[PDB]
C-alpha cells in the first residue's frame, strides 16, 4: 500500500509544473480551444475525402 | 460537541491499530473523513482504492 | 328540556355528556345501553343545545344507517318539537332534513316505479341536465319536468318552509307546492338547522358528497351505532372491475368514437370555444346538479386540480389514452389471473413503463372522461356507468396508493372455474377517510352501544379527551339474561373449530337448544346465523333428518334470503304472525345486512340466541395487510381485534330487542370462545351485574330452568321501576 | 412482411395494429420529448406540444421526415440521451431500492416474529422447569411456599424482557465497520463572520 512514485516521473511531473508556470489562464484557454477546433476540422476533412468508395 | 473526533476503529492488541476521523454534524450523525492506520509503531494514510490505482498503472506503463 | 317523567336516571348521566363534550370542544366517546332511546337520550340535551347557543354557533348535522329509522329519529321527536312548544310559551322556526338522496326521487309515474336507484336517477338527470340543457327549447322532448323549472322560479322567490318533513311528504308536495326533494333540499341546505341522512352519504369518497359548505367554525355532528367504520370506509373506497364490465365498456369504446366521427363541429366547436377556456381560466361548466352526478373528488384530501388539460390534447387522443390504459389494463389484468398480487404502489410504477404520460393522466381523467362527454351530453348513464368507474379507477391510483392498498382476486368466489375474475383497489385508512371529517368539522361524537373496548378508537388512529363507560342501575327487577352456554352433555364445540361443515355433530343440538328455547320462550325470536351459505348449512341437515318435525310444530320458522326480495316477505309475516295467535320465529344472519334499521320491541322479538363466532371466515387476504398496518400501529393486533370484529358484530346484532327498559330481552349465548373476548365485548355496565354471576358453563337443559325462573318473575306486575321525581343528587 | 415482422402480446386485444405501432414509437421517440419539454415545462404547454406530434403519427398521417428532419437539430442529442441516461440510471436504481427494502423490512418483521416465538417458548419451557428443580430440595424460609412463589411472580414480569436479545444482527462494530451502507448527510448552517465590523463611532461634535 504506497502511491508515492519513482523519481524520473516525479521530475517529469515538476518539468510539467514549470511548462504550466508558462502559457496559462487566458493563453491556455485560447490554445486549448484553437486545437479540438483545427483537429476536429482535420478529422472532418479525411472522413469526407474517404466517403467516396 | 460534535464535529473532527478522530477515534480508534479496529484494533489488533500487538501493532495493528486504525484510527478513523469523523466529522459530525449532531451527535447519532457521523461522516467518515479518513483512515489512519498504524503498523508497528509507523502511522500511514489508508490510500484510495483509486489514487493508489492510478500511480499503479502509470508506473507500469 | 324533557325529563317529562321517570327517565330511569339517565338523562343526568348524560347530562354532563354534553357538559364535558360540548362546552370544552369534546370529541367524545359514549356507551349506551340498547335499552335507551337512541335520540331520547341524546337529541333531548342536543336539541336543548340548539336553544342554548354558547358563543353564538350551533350547526346539527346528524347521520345513522337506516333510512327507516331516520325517520323514526324524526317520528317523536315532532312531539318533542310540541312538548316545550307548549311549555315554553310560543313557537320557533326549526328544519331537520332528511335528505336519502339516491332513495325517494321522482313523483313522474313513468320515470319513478323502475326499481333501482341509479340507473333511474341517471334518466332523470338525463332528461333535466342533458337532454334538457343540451336541447334547451322545445316541446315534446323537453318533456315535463316542472317541479325543477318551480324551483327555478322559486330560487328568484323566497318562501320559508315549516318544520322537519319526510320522504313521502315531499312526495305529495311534488303535486301540491314542493319541487321535489333534490332542489327544495338545496334551498334549505341553504338555511338548514338539523340534518339527517345516512351514515354512508357523507362517507361517499367515490362522489364526494360535500353536504354543506365546508364551515368548520363549529361543525356540529352526531354519530350513532358507529360501529363498522372501517366496512364502511374501506368499501366506501373499495373499486370492484368485472370483466364483463370491461368487455361492455370494450364494446362502447368504438360506440362513442362513432359518435366522435358523425360530429364534426357541431359539438366539436363547442369544445373549441370553451376547451380555450379551460385553458384560460380554469373553472367546471358541469356544477348544477352534475357535479353531484359526476364524480365529485375521488381523492377527496388534495390541494387542486391546478395543471388540468394533462398530457392530451385532443379527445380521440384522450380516447387513445384509455385505449393505452383498458387495453394494458386487461394486460394488466388477463395474464395476473393466475396470481393473487398485493402491490399497490408497484403496479402504477410498472404501469408507467406501460402508459406513456402518467400521473397527470391518471389525475386529470375523470373529468376529462366527462367533460369531453359533457360537449357531447348524449350519452345514457347507464350505458356510460362502467366507464364512469374506470376513470375513478386510475385516478384513486394516481394519488391514494403507497399508504393503500391493491389486491386481485381471481379464484373461486361463486365463480367456481375463473369465469369472473376480479381486482380490488381497497384503502385501508379509515382515519384518512376521517381525518377529513374532524378536520371539517369541530369535535364530533360517537355513540356505539357495542363498543366495550375504547382501545379500537386507535384503531380509527384518533385522539379523544371523552371516553368513557356508562353505568346504568337497574330497578327494573333485572334488566335482562345473559346466558353463556356451555354445554357439558353435548359439549360445547359452538366455534367453528370443526368448521360449519366438517363435522354434523356438532350440529345434532343445535336443534336440541334451539326447540327448547323454542318450547319455553314465547312471543318472536331473532336468532343470528354467520353467513347465507353457513344459513344454508345450517338447515341442511334439518330437513333430511329429522330436525323440524317439533320446530314447526311449536312456532314457526322466517327463512331469510340471499335475495332481499323474498328477505322482505317473512318480514311482513313476522311483524304479523307474531301479533297474532302464533310465535313464530325467525331466523337470521349476524353479518347478513338483515340485522340492522328494525329495534324489535316486547311486542315482538325478544330474544336472541348466539351461533358461534361471529368473526369474519370468508374474504381471504384483505387481512393481511389490514393485519399489518395495524401491526405496523400497534404490533400486538392480530390476537386484539379479530376478537373485537366479532364483538363489535355480535351486540350489535344481538343486542338490538331490548327498547325502553323493561322490553326484556334473553341473550344467551351459545359459544366456545367466551373466557375472555365474550367477556372483552360485552358492556362494562352488562358484565358487570348480569353476565356470569355464577352461570357460565350452563348446560341448555340446566339453563332450561332460568329462562322459566327469569321471565315468569319477570312478567308479575311492574309496580314501579326506578321512579325518578324531583332532584335528590344520589350521585350515581 | 419486411423481415417477418411479429410481436408477441400476452393480452385479450393486442389486434389494435395502430395502438401497438403507437406504443413502440410513441415510447422511444417521445420519452426523449419528454426529457426535452416535460422535464423543464413552462405550464402544461410542453406536454400538449409532445402531444400534438404524438397524434401526428398515429394516424397514418406520413408526416414524419418533415418532423424526423427538425426531430434532434436544433437541439442537442447527446443532452437527450443524458437525461434517458440520467433517468433509466435514476429509475432502475429507484426500483432496485424499492424492491430490497420490501424485501428486507418484512423478512426482518417476520424473523421477530420468528425468534419472539422461540423467545416465549423457551421461556416457559425452561422457567417451569427451573422452577420445578427451585420447588424442590429448597429453603422456603417461612413456609414450604416462599421463594416458590417468588419464583412464581418473579417469571411473568420476564415475559416482556429480553426482546432486544433476540436480534443482533450478526455484528456491525467489531465483526467488520463496513455494515453503515445507508448513509447520508446533506448539512447546512450558512453562519459565520458575525460581527467583525468594529465602526460604532457616536458623536455630535467636530
Ligand atoms: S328532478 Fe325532481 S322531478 Fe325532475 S326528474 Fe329528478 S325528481 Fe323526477
Amino acid at each position: 500500500l504506497r502511491t508515492k512514485p519513482d523519481p524520473e516521473v516525479e521530475e517529469q511531473e515538476k518539468q510539467l509544473t514549470t511548462d504550466a508556470a508558462r502559457i496559462g489562464a487566458d493563453a491556455a484557454q485560447k490554445q486549448i480551444q484553437s486545437l479540438n477546433k483545427m483537429c476536429s476540422n482535420l478529422l472532418e476533412k479525411i472522413s469526407k475525402e474517404e466517403r467516396e468508395s | 460537541m460534535v464535529g473532527i473526533e478522530y477515534i480508534l476503529l479496529h484494533a489488533q492488541e500487538p501493532i495493528l491499530f486504525i484510527i478513523r476521523k469523523q466529522q459530525r454534524q449532531s451527535p447519532a450523525q457521523v461522516i467518515p473523513l479518513a483512515d489512519y492506520y498504524i503498523i508497528a509503531g509507523v502511522i500511514y494514510q489508508a490510500p484510495d482504492l483509486g489514487s493508489v490505482i492510478n500511480s499503479r498503472v502509470l508506473t507500469a506503463v | 328540556y324533557f325529563p317529562y317523567d321517570y327517565i330511569y336516571p339517565e338523562q343526568f348521566s348524560y347530562m354532563r355528556e354534553l357538559k364535558r363534550t360540548l362546552d370544552a370542544k369534546g370529541h367524545g366517546v359514549l356507551e349506551m345501553p340498547s335499552g335507551t332511546g337512541k335520540t331520547v337520550s341524546l337529541l333531548a340535551l342536543i336539541m336543548a343545545y340548539q336553544r342554548a347557543y354558547p358563543l353564538e354557533v350551533t350547526k346539527l348535522i346528524y347521520c345513522s344507517r337506516t333510512v327507516p329509522e331516520i325517520e323514526k329519529v324524526i317520528e317523536e321527536l315532532r312531539k318533542l318539537l310540541n312538548f316545550y312548544e307548549k311549555q315554553e310559551g310560543e313557537k320557533l322556526p326549526f328544519l331537520g332534513l332528511a335528505l336519502s338522496s339516491r332513495k325517494n326521487l321522482c313523483i313522474h309515474p313513468e320515470v319513478t316505479p323502475l326499481r333501482f336507484g341509479k340507473d333511474v336517477d341517471g334518466k332523470c338527470h338525463s332528461l333535466t341536465a342533458s337532454y334538457v340543457r343540451a336541447q334547451y327549447q322545445h316541446d315534446t322532448s323537453l318533456p315535463h319536468c316542472r317541479f325543477y323549472e318551480e324551483f327555478d322560479a322559486h330560487g328568484r322567490e323566497v318562501p320559508l318552509p315549516a318544520g322537519i318533513y319526510n320522504l313521502d311528504d315531499l312526495k305529495a308536495l311534488g303535486r301540491r307546492q314542493g319541487w321535489c326533494p333534490y332542489f327544495l333540499a338545496r334551498y334549505s341546505i341553504l338555511h338548514a338547522n338539523v340534518v339527517v341522512y345516512s351514515y354512508h352519504y357523507l362517507l361517499d369518497p367515490k362522489i364526494a358528497d360535500l353536504v354543506s359548505k365546508e364551515l368548520a367554525r363549529k361543525a356540529v355532528v352526531v354519530f350513532d351505532e358507529a360501529h363498522n367504520i372501517d366496512n364502511v370506509c374501506i368499501d366506501s373506497m373499495s373499486v370492484n372491475l368485472t370483466r364483463r364490465t370491461l368487455d361492455r365498456c370494450q364494446g362502447n369504446l368504438e360506440t362513442l368514437q362513432k359518435t366522435v366521427l358523425r360530429i364534426k363541429e357541431t359539438d366539436e366547436q363547442r369544445l373549441r370555444d370553451e376547451y380555450r377556456r379551460l385553458v384560460e381560466g380554469l373553472r367546471e361548466a358541469s356544477a348544477a346538479r352534475e357535479t353531484d352526478a359526476h364524480l365529485a373528488n375521488p381523492v377527496l384530501p388534495d390541494e387542486v386540480l391546478q395543471e388540468a388539460v394533462p398530457g392530451s390534447i385532443r379527445t380521440a387522443e384522450h380516447f387513445l389514452g384509455f385505449l393505452r390504459r383498458l387495453l394494458e389494463y386487461v394486460k394488466w389484468r388477463l395474464r395476473v389471473q393466475h396470481v393473487v398480487q398485493e402491490s399497490p404502489p408497484a403496479f402504477l410504477s410498472g404501469l408507467a413503463q406501460r402508459v406513456c404520460i402518467q400521473r397527470k393522466p391518471l389525475r386529470f381523467c375523470a373529468e376529462r372522461l366527462r367533460s369531453l362527454l359533457h360537449t357531447l351530453e348524449i350519452t345514457d348513464l347507464a350505458d356510460f356507468s362502467p366507464l364512469t368507474l374506470l376513470a375513478n379507477f386510475a385516478t384513486l391510483v394516481s394519488t391514494y396508493a403507497k399508504g393503500f392498498t391493491i389486491i386481485i382476486e381471481p379464484f373461486d368466489d361463486r365463480t367456481p372455474t375463473i369465469a369472473n375474475p376480479i381486482l380490488h383497489f381497497s384503502c385501508m385508512d379509515a382515519s384518512l377517510a376521517i381525518k377529513p371529517v374532524f378536520e371539517r368539522f369541530q369535535s364530533v361524537i360517537i355513540t356505539s352501544g357495542t363498543l366495550s373496548p375504547l382501545d379500537i378508537y386507535p384503531k380509527i388512529l384518533d385522539f379523544h379527551p371523552v371516553t368513557m363507560a356508562t353505568f346504568t342501575m337497574t330497578l327494573a327487577r333485572v334488566c335482562l339474561c345473559p346466558m353463556i352456554i356451555g354445554r357439558g352433555n353435548d359439549q360445547v364445540a359452538i366455534s367453528s373449530k370443526f368448521e360449519t361443515r366438517e363435522d354434523i355433530a356438532v350440529i345434532r343440538n343445535y336443534g336440541n337448544l334451539l326447540l327448547e328455547m323454542s318450547a319455553v320462550v314465547p312471543d318472536g325470536i331473532v336468532a343470528f346465523f354467520t353467513s347465507y351459505q353457513y344459513m344454508e348449512s345450517t338447515v341442511a341437515s334439518w330437513y333430511e333428518q329429522g330436525i323440524l318435525e317439533n320446530i314447526q310444530r311449536n312456532k314457526l320458522l322466517f327463512i331469510e334470503t340471499q335475495d332481499g326480495a323474498e328477505t322482505s316477505v317473512a318480514l311482513e309475516k313476522y311483524q304479523e304472525a307474531c301479533e297474532n295467535g302464533r310465535g313464530a320465529i325467525l331466523l337470521s344472519v349476524a353479518r347478513g345486512k338483515v340485522s340492522e334499521g328494525i329495534d324489535f320491541v316486547h311486542h315482538y322479538g325478544r330474544a336472541v340466541i348466539m351461533f358461534g363466532v361471529p368473526y369474519v371466515y370468508t374474504q381471504s387476504r384483505i387481512l393481511k395487510a389490514r393485519l399489518e398496518y395495524l401491526r405496523d400501529q400497534f404490533q400486538i393486533r392480530e390476537n386484539d381485534f379479530l376478537t373485537f370484529d366479532a364483538m363489535r358484530h355480535a351486540a350489535q346484532c344481538v343486542g338490538r330487542a331490548i327498547r325502553g327498559k323493561t322490553d326484556y330481552g334473553l341473550m344467551v349465548f351459545a359459544d366456545k370462545r367466551f373466557a375472555r373476548g365474550d367477556k372483552r365485548g360485552k358492556l362494562p355496565r352488562w358484565i358487570q351485574e348480569h353476565l356470569t354471576d355464577a352461570n357460565l358453563n350452563l348446560t341448555v337443559d340446566e339453563g332450561v330452568q332460568v329462562a322459566k325462573y327469569f321471565l315468569r318473575q319477570m312478567a308479575q306486575p311492574f309496580h314501579r321501576e326506578d321512579q325518578l321525581g324531583l332532584s335528590l343528587l344520589s350521585l350515581e | 412482411l419486411r423481415k417477418s415482422n411479429f410481436r408477441v402480446q400476452l393480452f385479450e386485444d393486442p389486434t389494435v395494429d395502430k395502438e401497438v405501432e403507437i406504443r413502440k414509437k410513441v415510447l422511444k421517440i417521445y420519452n426523449k420529448r419528454e426529457e426535452d419539454f416535460p422535464s423543464l415545462r413552462e405550464y402544461n404547454d410542453f406536454l400538449e406540444e409532445v402531444e400534438e406530434i404524438v397524434f401526428n403519427l398515429t394516424n397514418n398521417v406520413d408526416l414524419d421526415n418533415t418532423k424526423k428532419k427538425m426531430e434532434i437539430y436544433q437541439k442537442e442529442n447527446k443532452d437527450v440521451i443524458q437525461k434517458n441516461k440520467l433517468k433509466l440510471t435514476r429509475e432502475q436504481e429507484e426500483l432496485e431500492e424499492a424492491l430490497e427494502v420490501e424485501r428486507q423490512e418484512n423478512e426482518q418483521r417476520r424473523l421477530f416474529i420468528q425468534k419472539e416465538e422461540q423467545l416465549q417458548q423457551i421461556l416457559k419451557r425452561k422457567n417451569k422447569q427451573a422452577f420445578l428443580d427451585e420447588l424442590e430440595s429448597s429453603d422456603l424460609p417461612v413456609a414450604l411456599l416462599l421463594a416458590q412463589h417468588k419464583d412464581r411472580s418473579t417469571q411473568l414480569e420476564m415475559q416482556l424482557e429480553k426482546p432486544k436479545p433476540v436480534k443482533p444482527v450478526t455484528f456491525s462494530t467489531g465483526i467488520k465497520m463496513g455494515q453503515h451502507i445507508s448513509l447520508a448527510p446533506i448539512h447546512k448552517l450558512e453562519e459565520a463572520l458575525y460581527e467583525y465590523q468594529p465602526l460604532q463611532i457616536e458623536t455630535y461634535g467636530p
